[PDB]
RNA sequence: GUCGCCUCCUAAAGGGUAACGGAGGCGCCCAAAGGUUCCCUCAGCCUGGUUGGUAAUCAGGUGGUGAGUGUAAGUGCACAAGGGGGCUUGACUGUGAGACUGACAGGUCGAGCAGGGACGAAAGUCGGGACUAGUGAUCUGACGGUGGCUUGUGGAUGCGCC
RNA sequence: UUUCCGGUGGCCAUAGUGGAAGGGAAACACCCGGUCCCAUUCCGAACCCGGUCGUUAAGCCUUCCAACGCUGAUGGUACUGCACGAGGGAUCGUGUGGGAGAGUAAGACGCUGCCGGAAU
RNA sequence: GCGGGGUGGAGCAGCCUGGUAGCUCGUCGGGCUCAUAACCCGAAGGUCGUCGGUUCAAAUCCGGCCCCCGCAACCA
């Protein structure tokens, strides 16, 4: 689980999810990647499960990068209370994905089996996401 | 109480023109000053009163 | 240089007891110093000296038996 | 339940610039209330004890740089 | 009174005669020379009581010849145990007349006279020319009293010269006269405690 | 839990803008940490050096603001408003053209002038503090000064003014 | 009149930083002294005073170097006033006006005023 | 949620506030005794639950966290 060491403010308003992707839209990295075709929020479970997926189909060969970190905190009010009270305490840690944003990156393993790890990947993220490549 | 209210008043005419404040520990004694004297109409020595 | 504030600093001979004397105007309010040796007049560099180290272990022994 | 420790905050100071650029002003009108010298004064600009930049003079009231200073001047009126 | 001294000549006629010959400059006024002699000591144990600079002003004043500057903290430590604004130490700047006498002193009487001196390492300069050593004791300075001396004391000796490179600043300190240049216990010594303190982990 | 004041964000590039929204401060302090005049440049880093160490004091080199600012934060300040020395009391009296900002009470800035000063060779600057919190209307009472009034007159007494 | 140089402004990096080469007639400067005014929280280092011998090594000045830094379009894109439109919804699109930041080509080894100097 | 507590082996002091961590018992070494207990003479023993901040300096000041307590968690 990603979570920041430290953060200036922990009660933060929630993270704009307007527009296309600000930078990181091309492979930095490796070879393959995954590139959100939708915003949204990607929380660090979410990231963990896709890492996982991928590390574990590719086995011991290849190497994975996680581009975005879930570094926003999101608080949570406190269950069962009426609302007010001041804000909550931080509960989840999100990433802010916006359409184009490559996620996850892969090298070091062949096409068909690196586009089916990203497969294993993409179908834990919470938004659409395409497998992407450098033109092979 | 550790920063009183000091009145100075003119040795000469003993007019208590002025109020100002000390420190009573960084200046335990009666403060002197030249300030200005409306009754006296010049500069006079002023002293905190007792 | 203020005045009032600096030490005697006059002229100053000096009799190094060793057949060496120079003049400088040191603090000295007598005056001359009496040098226990000077540098021309010292074992470290005017050669008087030259102890090394004595490293002959086996020298020693066809000393006490060669 | 719960409580905020926060709630306090300092009335409106209402800073900025009072007149601008090409306005016309009289001596000593207010020109601009700020907080550390954001802009120096110029020709004919005074600065008061809490950096309020005024007037010295009539004139209209032009924003410049004096050297490598933000500077606020009164044009002498024609 | 008005005489140039001794090691003031010496150094005109015969090192700027031989640095004009041996490094070749081509410009008169190239030939480096002593800038000034800083005579530093600091008493850091004076955060507690006084005597210890006043002490420590008698002994250089007698030393050198002029009244020292004494330096307040910069900044308070703890664990040396100092406020701010103390004085913790005490320097004086010679030049001129005072700088050439005080090392024609040093040189010819007071270093001869170290226990067991063995010289002075040659690898002590700053890389700019400048060369700076330290005395441990401080009553080998016989221009001052023997039995009334608070307690011992040592001192920074600091010869700062208008030396572009190291190896010149060394051949001009050589040419005036400075026990070192021998090999290993200068240079020696040096690289060891050099090596031994250089590391560095407060974390 | 909160209630007045100050700084920032929310606040949507003037100003203003709510919530039991998000962060902190204030109820002081300083006879210098005020005035003036002159002088100075830091932190960090690298190298050398008695005690001495990452770091005391010293030297050289580098280094433009990352240090510093009595105290929060922001806006400022290296031209320094930061560091140091000299002399001082303007931390004045009588004033305020002209403006800023509030429903109002109110809050804030201020040129110029006179008196009498401080500093500076002068130009000049000085009506506390780099700036913005460190505060409480009115009533009633109190002390000091003044002597305007005082119920027949003169006192007294009481009140008024500052 | 021109050229060169010393002062004093303005623009405040297109000017800086770094490297290279060369120059001093006046001038500037380092430099040489400290007796004299004056000065160092020690030091005639600095400040100040007296000289202008020595020296162009440095400051300064001239030429050269896009190397770091700086400057920087056009077009496009983001965003956006107004007018609408589309999605279950995060949100997105279009019309009509405005229009960056970054990046690209490129610019650039300063510009300009007054006074004085030596020569013309 | 409010308030308190966490310090040698144990149980307890040191907290307005910074700088010197104490008493009792127990542990360990020596006496006394035939031996043990008791008693007598000497010694060691906690960098203060943890993370971070304030500050020249933190057991002490401030915050988060962990553990232990107490209180509150109400009206239909
Ligand atoms: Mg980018
Ligand atoms: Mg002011
Ligand atoms: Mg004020
Ligand atoms: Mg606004
Ligand atoms: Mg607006
Ligand atoms: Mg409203
Ligand atoms: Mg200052
Ligand atoms: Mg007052
Ligand atoms: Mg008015
Ligand atoms: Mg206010
Ligand atoms: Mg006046
Ligand atoms: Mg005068
Ligand atoms: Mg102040
Ligand atoms: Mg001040
Ligand atoms: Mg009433
Ligand atoms: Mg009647
Ligand atoms: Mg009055
Ligand atoms: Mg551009
Ligand atoms: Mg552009
Ligand atoms: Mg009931
Ligand atoms: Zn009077
Ligand atoms: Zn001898």
């Amino acid at each position: 689980m990603l979570i920041p060491r430290r953060v200036k403010y922990r009660k933060q308003h929630h993270p704009k999810r307007t527009g296309a992707a600000k930078g990181g839209t091309q492979l930095a990295f490796g070879d393959y990647g995954i590139q959100a075709t939708e915003g949204g929020y990607l929380t660090n479970r979410q990231i963990e499960a896709a890492r996982i997926a991928m590390t574990r189909y590719i086995k011991r060969g290849g190497k994975v990068w996680i581009n975005v970190y879930p570094d926003r905190p999101m608080t949570k009010h406190p269950a069962e209370s009426r609302m007010g009270s001041g804000k909550g305490t931080p509960e989840w840690w999100i990433a802010n994905i916006k359409p184009g944003r490559v996620l996850f990156e892969l090298s070091g393993v062949p096409e068909d089996v690196a586009r089916e790890a990203m497969r294993l990947a993409i179908h834990k993220l919470p938004m659409k996401a395409r497998f992407i490549s450098r033109e092979g | 109480d550790v920063r009183p209210k000091i009145t100075l008043a003119c040795t000469e005419c003993k007019e208590r023109n002025y109020i100002t404040k000390k420190n009573r520990r960084n200046n335990p004694d009666r403060m002197e000053m030249a300030k200005f004297c409306p009754r006296c109409r010049k500069h006079t020595a002023h002293r905190e009163t007792r | 240089m203020k005045q009032g504030i600096h030490p005697d600093y006059r002229e100053t001979t000096v009799v190094c007891t060793c057949g060496n004397t120079f003049t400088t105007r040191s603090t000295s309010q007598s005056g001359t110093l009496n040098a226990d040796v000077c540098s021309k007049c010292h074992p470290f560099y005017t050669g008087k000296q030259k102890i090394l180290d004595a490293g002959g272990r086996v020298a020693r022994f066809e000393r006490r038996y060669g | 339940a719960s409580s905020s420790r926060n709630g306090r905050d300092s009335n409106a100071q209402r800073l900025g610039v009072k007149r601008f650029g090409g306005q016309l002003v009289n001596a000593g009108e207010i020109i601009v209330r700020q907080r550390g010298t954001h802009f120096h004064p110029g020709d004919g600009v005074g600065r008061g004890g809490d950096d309020t930049l005024f007037a010295l003079r009539d004139g209209n009231v032009e924003f410049g740089t004096r050297r490598g200073r933000r500077v606020v001047n009164v044009t002498p009126v024609e | 009174a008005h005489e140039m001294p001794r090691l003031k000549k010496q150094y005109r006629e015969q090192i700027r005669a031989a640095m004009q010959e041996e490094f070749g400059y081509r410009n008169p006024m190239l030939i480096p020379g002593l800038e000034k002699i800083v005579v530093n000591m600091g008493v850091g144990d004076a955060a507690h009581d006084s005597k210890v600079m006043d002490g420590a002003i008698r002994d250089i004043t007698a030393i050198t010849g002029q009244k020292p500057q004494v330096t307040k903290a910069r900044k308070s430590i703890a664990q040396f145990k100092l406020r701010e604004g103390q004085p913790i130490g005490c320097h004086v700047t010679l030049r001129g007349d005072r700088m050439w006498e005080f090392a024609d002193r040093l040189l010819t009487l007071a270093l001869p006279r170290i226990r067991d001196f063995r010289g002075l390492n040659s690898n002590q300069f700053d890389g700019k020319g400048n060369y700076t050593f330290g005395l441990s004791e401080q009553v080998m300075f016989l221009e001052i009293d023997q039995d009334k001396i608070d307690r011992i004391r040592g001192m920074d000796i600091t010869f700062v010269t208008t030396a572009q490179t190291n190896e010149e600043g060394k051949a001009l300190l050589k040419h005036l006269g400075f026990p070192f240049k021998a090999k290993d216990d200068p240079k020696k010594a040096k690289t060891k405690r050099g090596p031994a303190y250089y590391a560095k982990k407060k974390k």
